[PDB]
């Protein structure tokens, strides 16, 4: 419970801001190369999957299924 | 019907409030002056006047 006037919710403000400095290489490069460069897509096969389908010697669960 | 009676009520009440015009005085002051974006009720209050 911060005390109104108490200044600590504005230093730990400061603080995070200082953390949260654009000059931080820790996530700053992922979000250049998200400025400048993309990701693979899977292609799907209908008809092989059903193979591995068939070699699952259970039955999926319907919470697991839609995962 | 010229003179009337001042109890102990309304003595007390006007030393009360004049009392009060020093502190209202202070929160004026402060008031005016800028930096409210921190203030809170119990700076500019001061209990040593009253």
């Amino acid at each position: 419970l911060h005390k109104l006037g108490g200044d600590a919710w504005s230093r730990a403000r400061q603080k995070a801001a200082e953390k949260v400095r654009d000059v931080a290489a820790e996530l700053l490069d992922i979000y250049a190369q998200r400025a400048a460069k993309e990701g693979f897509a899977f292609k799907h096969d209908r008809e092989q999957y059903q193979l591995f389908c068939d070699s699952f010697p259970f039955e999926t669960t319907p919470d697991q299924a839609q995962a | 019907g010229n003179r009337r009676i001042r109890s102990v009520g309304e003595m007390a009440e006007n030393q009360f409030r004049v009392g009060l015009v020093r502190v209202e005085r202070a929160v004026k002051e402060r008031l005016s002056l800028g930096d409210l974006d921190t203030l809170m009720p119990q700076d500019m209050i001061n209990a040593k006047p009253i």
